RNA sequence: AUUGAAAGUUCUGUUUCGAAGAAAACCCGCCUCAG
DNA sequence: GGGGCGGGTTTTCCTCGA
């Protein structure tokens, strides 16, 4: 079942990058893939994203029991999601599963807009 | 009868979309199982439905017959193919409904002349005593074709804007570039021949008299469909379409050849057509094709270069 | 009709764009499907939409048209081309939407006299009564052509930095270069002529009377998009085009000429179109050939020099 | 409209800059499409940018307008042309932005009226009223004359060092040697004039007075370009250039003369020239060349011999 | 061997990854579908790894996790890491690119390996500098 | 392959010309060639530094047994001892190695990736005996 | 046939640098710019091999390899070479400077070639003493 | 001639506007092909 | 008789709006 694991996990890059981006064109990609080039092009341009705001520090890891956590600054607001990123095992094997099936980046694309829509209500 | 294999070649194409979300046209695809060493993989390929494709072929039967002086109906003169289905659509034209089923054949007639689409194309008439007719033409999905190990296909989504002084704009449009083939059916003998049993209606002369234009309009119609002027989305996303292999049987009995999904379609369509003309005592078999990829034909095939020839041939 | 093919060599262009990722600005990129003598490939190659051809042709004949004295919209005066589409434009230019189907004949006259670009591009009216009219003019996506095992085309970066004295201002623009080919359609015969279905309106004497205006208006227009007038960011990036090879086929019956991925597209596309009039019954097809790389022709044709002539050709 | 094509032969250039590698400092390249006897081939040479050939325009013109009186920009005064792109350039100069897009065509009026570089070159402002205006000057990227099968162009590198009594100082330069071709179009007839749509705003008489001076300015500008004033690198490499060839038009309506690649570029494009007056209905079309080189010209063209005459025909 | 093989060339990946701060290498290598683009990224990783070893940045060393195992210090923007573990050889390269030849699947075997190695450094690396 | 031990025997000797030299510049070049004038201006340059290694008697040929005797390349360079293993080209594998390039210039890649990969680990090892030394 | 030219013209080159023990004029014809530098280098080591000629220093052989194949053998200062091949004819000079008018390019693949012959044969001849 | 017979989800739209990788730097100090 | 040595680059900016 670390598949619903690997999923959470694509599904906290996905809502950091939303987050950070102000965007939901990539979320938007994500839960639209018919194909593994559509989902494999997001994941990359989501870390590529995720990757600017760790150069900047806008976004770091944290704890916040402790629960590990992501902090995310964009244009002055502050937001945290719970939870861990993928590793890049969690990209090859969420990669192989959707070579299999497709669905799992509309689970993944549901979840991200999900923890997003609660961060952005709060 | 004719029957026809035709393989297809179309670049940034989109004519066949489905049901909008949000700002988005998308295009309609199938699943396909492809077998692979390690398994199986689905994949999601894009297709044309069959219903584009008659309503092409309807609408250049009209426009054919318009020419020659061939009657044609009051709602089939627009191109709104609704045929003589309810009370309403015959009110405008004029006809009586059917009496009883014994008058049945009778009605058809009628109505097969004062409207030659109801003729070749079909209709069905919803009521107490309901009348049919089988289309003469028979269309089938365009896929493309599943060779090899690879699916040649593709579908990626285009982002559009229009420009306004004041802003206040967006769309997105599914486009495709794939290898089709599709295969057809038709039946130029039962062309102007009434299709229920009973006793001659006066005005069966008329038809008799008329078999030969209709058969030769019906028959020139194909060229539309064979030439690509179907779907739609074409002012903007004109297509680009290129004919790669074709094969076309004329015989006298009920045969169709082999789909055009692999590399070699030809050779077995041949030997099956010899193989079936030795069963069903058939006397006339005549096979037509044209080649570009440079498939394997075989022996005992007239070749032509295009598809006017072909029409010419058929017609003869 | 008049159809046409064109093949352009352009060179360190970017005319056509897309979203931006961080500080690069991507240019449009589409599949395409492309056979080899290995089988069948699919690339990623540049394409420019079909949607700017559009806009020039149409900002053209809109400079014509109020060169000429025939009617502008208001809208459509500015380069703004959002037509009839939403109930804004109808109120700024003072037309009552259409009350049921019946009226609706009159709602495209009260369009048809007010603003030609409406009557030749077409336009769209949503809302109770939908009102619909298709484009006169036809185009599609211009692809390089698929010509050998290898694409003809290029894509690369390059990057550019804004001075300052105070540094707190770097840039990547995407160019390509390409030898591209498209084909258009145009039919001269519907313009000035409603399309809804109905009874007779007063006001189509003034469209009889302005017919022919209206279709060397149109004949016109085509001469931007023949040239090379298309397409964005040429202030900084002026591309260099070069016409290599044009057809263009006036008939009286449907036809489409062969795409010029082909060397060989013109001997194959003429022969087509005698064959086609011999077999469609047609009564007029004329063919104009421009070549400037010495490829094959034909016999019998018509050799022009420059697109002017042509132009003049068809006008008369 | 003043619609123009050069050629020019450099050798030991460099005068344009990309990112560096390691030691080495990279010249410019880019990829372009050539046509052989063996068909069509893809090479990688070394070009020039046309952002460079624009800076040296407006700082040509700055210096012109500053002579001459005419008004400049505070930013604009020194050579930083960011324009009024940002908010804090507003700041400095001292005008307040857009209220809503009713005021628009005021901003534009205000920053028309202050610097010329704004009105020639054009401008934008993002925000609530986003403010555009095109440059009224033309040019492209600078490309060596793809001729024959052989491209006159050639890229190396070379070695320096820097002396030092104590060593504890080494790196390369590239540079290239071809023969470049470049065009460049104006519109002088839209200079001093407000592009937004509406209505008269107080300040366009002051703009009526300036058009003679502003369009005279802009013209004698072109010296710059035409002269061989750009690029960087110019205190220890500087080039050795050499007029070669060049044709200028001056018409009424829109038109493209040849690009320089071909020997035979004048005959065609006077041709083309003439033929296009005659078609669209124009009223002045006039033709100035320099030959330097013996290729053929033609009949009737007036034969000049440098650059400032051409320069002081174009003012008169 | 063949394990001993894709972990070597995991920690050049994982080694090349945390000394270039970019993951592009090991997500070209993971993404292969051809030998060529993984023998392209085995070149392009070595040459990262060449400049380190020029700079003194990337070094060989024995660390004690009680007996002394290889490993390899990397320097990279002021921080500091340390891969446990032997770099691929020549011949780990040649048998590799074999396996390669025969099933891309290694490459990514080798890619997630990497990338597990490079991310519990870097999470170990970043909570002690909060501590 | 016939085709394989060619450029294994290219790539030997880029790597002895690397590790003689002390500069990755020619197999830098090697890799990065786009056309046969780099290939073939590197395979001069190259034995144009071995040809010095063996008139010095720095680079001499050699067997070593690693029980069967292999044929290897001795290098001396600023006082460290590298050994190769294998046989430098030929002639004729240089020409037919150059026929390659004419037909695709991958060949040329595929040498420098592998010189590279034997030069590292010469040069890892000896690091890691001078260390334990 | 351009191949076997410029072979033919590498023999030439090679026998005439293993007679003199100068590698000067394969230098300056892989070095040439200019159809002047490539003919002088074809005449002064035609000059050089006539010497050798006339002293008997330099003749043409066959060599066993189980054929014969044509040879030049070389005597130079005490040493003996054998270059395998044939020495180019005027025909063959005439077509190569035909071909370096369209190419110089072609002066540098038959310098290669030279410089190859001559170093394996004074590997060759090297190892040989030494055992 | 089969839960079969009879049907287009089709029409209308620029990701446009603007911005020099620029400045500094020696491959140079020593050599007869000679009797 | 088949050369030697010292050098293998430093800053500054990594998109703005509908």
């Amino acid at each position: 079942s670390e598949k619903e694991n690997i999923i959470g996990r694509i599904a906290n890059l996905l809502a950091v990058g939303f987050l950070y981006s102000e965007s939901p064109t990539l979320v938007d990609r994500f839960a639209n893939a018919l194909s593994k080039e559509a989902v494999t092009k997001v994941l990359y341009d989501v870390q590529r994203i995720v990757q600017m705001g760790i150069d900047r520090s806008e976004i770091a890891t944290t704890t916040i029991k402790d629960y590990p956590a992501v902090n995310v600054n964009s244009s002055g607001a502050k937001y945290t999601v719970v939870g861990y990123l993928p590793t890049s095992q969690d990209i090859e094997d969420f990669l192989r599963m959707i070579e299999e099936d497709v669905y799992y980046a509309r689970k993944a694309g549901a979840l991200a807009m999900s923890i997003a829509n609660r961060i952005k209500l709060g | 009868m004719i029957s026809g294999s035709v393989r297809f070649l179309v670049n940034l194409e989109s004519l066949n979309g489905v049901e909008s979300i949000g700002n988005l046209t998308k295009h309609r695809t199938a699943p396909v199982v492809l077998k692979t060493s390690t398994g199986y993989l689905v994949r999601y390929v894009p297709v044309i439905s069959g219903e584009a494709l008659a309503h092409a072929y309807q609408a250049s039967l009209v426009d054919i017959a318009k020419k020659e002086g061939l009657p044609v109906g009051s709602l089939s003169s627009q191109y709104e193919f609704i045929k003589f289905s309810t009370d309403e659509a015959l009110k405008i034209e004029g006809i009586k409904e059917p009496k009883d089923y014994n008058d049945a054949r009778r009605f058809e007639v009628e109505v097969m002349l004062k409207d030659v689409i109801a003729d070749v194309g079909g209709f069905m008439y919803a009521g107490g005593a309901p009348v049919r007719r089988t289309s003469r033409i028979k269309l089938g999905y365009m896929i493309p074709a599943l060779r090899g190990d690879e699916i040649p296909a593709q579908l990626e989504a285009q982002f559009h804007v229009r420009f306004s002084n004041k802003p206040v704009a967006i769309f997105n449009v599914e486009v495709s570039s794939a290898l089709y083939t599709f295969s057809f059916e038709l039946d130029e003998d039962l062309i102007a021949v009434p299709s229920t049993f009973g006793e001659k209606v006066k005005g069966e002369e008329e038809l008799e008299r008329q078999k030969a234009k209709r058969v030769k309009s019906a028959i020139k119609a194909l060229y539309s469909l064979l030439s690509g002027n179907f779907g739609g989305k074409r002012s903007r996303f004109l297509p680009s379409m290129k004919l790669m292999s074709l094969v076309v049987t004329k015989t006298d009995f009920p045969f169709m050849p082999e789909p055009a999904h692999d590399d070699d379609y030809i050779k077995t369509t041949i030997m099956r057509l010899g193989k079936a003309k030795g069963v069903l005592n058939g006397n006339l078999a005549k096979a037509y094709v044209i080649n570009n990829e440079g498939i394997e034909v075989g022996e005992g095939v007239t070749v032509l270069s295009t598809v006017e020839d072909l029409v010419v041939k058929l017609e003869e």
